[PDB]
């Protein structure tokens, strides 16, 4: 779901 | 943003280790960061832009020869093209 190679920007994005 | 947070050293620490270090950038981070351009333009915070932009262009410039180049000419064209649209006219970096 989404990140296609494990998202660099997208991991650190606003989720906590 | 960048992300999550606004934050210049949140926007240099994921610009940064990016460009130098991910062999293949994802499409997902190059949305990410074209829809901030973009809107960094439209929410007046070409403040932002200056700072994201000059990062992202210097260290892509830099890089020899991977998907960086492109993504150097990628994202600055789109932003550029929407600054001309609405403040009328293109930042050039140099």
């Amino acid at each position: 779901k989404g990140n296609m190679m494990s998202n660099f920007f997208g991991k650190a994005a606003m989720n906590k | 943003n960048l992300a999550g947070a606004v934050e210049f050293n949140d926007v240099k620490t994921l610009l940064r280790e990016w460009i130098t270090t991910i062999s293949d950038p994802m499409e997902e981070d190059i949305l990410q960061v074209v829809k901030y351009c973009t809107d960094l333009i439209e929410e007046k915070d070409l403040e932002k832009l200056d700072l994201v932009i000059k990062y992202m262009k210097r260290l892509m410039q830099q890089s020899v020869e991977s998907v960086w180049n492109m993504a150097f000419d990628f994202i600055l064209d789109n932003v550029q093209v929407v600054l001309q649209q609405t403040y009328g006219s293109t930042l050039k970096v140099t």
